């Protein structure tokens, strides 16, 4: 009769590492798509795409 | 959980409710004829816990 337990890292911190893997891979698949609708508008070459990336 | 755990407990505090429960800790002067009358026991919840 001994286990009241609160819950730690130990147990649940894969989700956090899971957080890291979701938003890197959404960093990857955003760019992408901004590949794609420059492609979409011009040929491979983009400056004024950088533009629109400071605008 | 939590409240699971703590709902479990029995305030009571019989013969029996120290046998099942292990959280508090037994005392007798032993050889002081009361621990020989747990351990000369029978009864199953002083047997065991004459053990």
């Amino acid at each position: 009769s001994k286990e009241a337990s609160a819950l730690g890292v130990q147990n649940i911190g894969g989700i956090f590492i899971v957080l890291a893997a979701g938003l890197v891979l959404s960093v990857f698949v955003a760019v992408g798509e901004f590949l794609y609708k420059s492609k979409k508008n011009a040929q491979l070459e983009k400056r004024s795409f950088c533009s629109a990336m400071v605008e | 959980a939590f409240l699971t755990v703590e709902r479990m407990e029995s305030p009571i505090d019989s013969a029996d409710d120290l046998a099942k429960q292990t959280k508090i800790e037994y005392g007798a002067v032993e050889d002081g004829a009361t621990m020989t009358f747990f351990k000369k026991s029978k009864i199953s919840t002083y047997d065991k816990m004459w053990a």
